[PDB]
């Protein structure tokens, strides 16, 4: 809700004419079983699964990419230079 | 006699001060011409003509293919390397 120092000028509270169930949250109360957040709607941990996910997956083609450059193109001394390093088109050694 | 007419404040205060420019520019003038200090475009010195008259852009010795000259007879390296011709990537003409 924020800071206590934080408030509204003109004190009111609406007297709100929609009919909208109340959320589940808003009439809660603490229980044996929910001892603490009781008042917050519960969320899925989305972090759990997509950061080792993602991890891996940018693990895999940093890795997958480098083999692949250092195995499928020719033999250079940099990265730069297996891929703009060889010698200009026509020009036998 | 017959010229105080024209005597006037805003005819003097023209007069002292726009003379004693037209003296400050007679006798400054010169000195920023000899001091280089006029704007190259407005006007060229007889200097800036002697050094710019000395200045070509055809010469074409003096290629080298090492970083020092280490005296003697033979000189720097004058002739490219076999291996480094033929090796530049021109765009088509
Ligand atoms: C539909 C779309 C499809 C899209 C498809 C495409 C998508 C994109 C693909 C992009 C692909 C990119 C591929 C290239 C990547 C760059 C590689 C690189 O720069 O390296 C080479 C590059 C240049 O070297 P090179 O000539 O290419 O390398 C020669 C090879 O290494 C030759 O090998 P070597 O023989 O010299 O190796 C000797 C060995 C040294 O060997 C050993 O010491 C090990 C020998 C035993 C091996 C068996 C294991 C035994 C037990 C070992 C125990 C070790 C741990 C012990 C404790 C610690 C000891 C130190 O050293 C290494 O292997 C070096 C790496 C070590 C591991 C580093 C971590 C991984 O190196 C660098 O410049 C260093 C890295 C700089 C960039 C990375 C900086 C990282 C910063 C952190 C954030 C990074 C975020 C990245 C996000 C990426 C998202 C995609
Ligand atoms: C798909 C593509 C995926 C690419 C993924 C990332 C790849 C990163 C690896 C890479 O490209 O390595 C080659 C890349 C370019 O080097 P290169 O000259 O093509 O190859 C080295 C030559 O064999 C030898 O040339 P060098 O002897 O002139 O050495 C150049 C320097 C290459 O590294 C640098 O030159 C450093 C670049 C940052 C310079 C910042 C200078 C700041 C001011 C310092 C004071 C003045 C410096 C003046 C120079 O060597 C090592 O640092 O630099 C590295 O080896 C690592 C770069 C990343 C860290």
């Amino acid at each position: 809700r924020g800071s206590v120092f934080q408030m509204p000028s003109t004190p009111v509270y609406p007297l709100t004419t929609t009919k909208k169930v109340a959320p589940p949250t808003a009439l809660a109360k603490r229980t044996p079983e929910q001892p603490f957040g009781w008042g917050s709607p519960v969320r899925e941990d989305r972090a759990w699964r997509v950061v080792p996910r993602n991890f891996i997956i940018l693990v895999i083609v940093y890795l997958s990419g480098w083999a692949a450059i250092k195995t499928m193109l020719p033999r250079g001394g940099s990265i730069l230079g297996q891929i703009y390093g060889g010698p200009p088109k026509g020009r036998l050694i | 006699g017959s010229i105080e007419q024209f005597i006037n404040l805003r005819t003097a205060r023209m007069f002292i001060y726009g003379g004693v420019s037209a003296v400050f520019l007679y006798k400054a003038t010169p000195v920023m011409y000899r001091w280089e200090m006029l704007p190259t475009f407005l006007v060229k010195t007889e200097a800036y003509k002697a050094r710019e008259a000395m200045i070509a852009f055809d010469n074409m010795k003096g290629i080298v293919y090492g970083p020092y000259d280490k005296g003697g007879l033979e000189g720097p390296p004058t002739k490219i390397p076999e291996t480094s011709v033929g090796m530049m990537k021109v765009d088509p003409m």
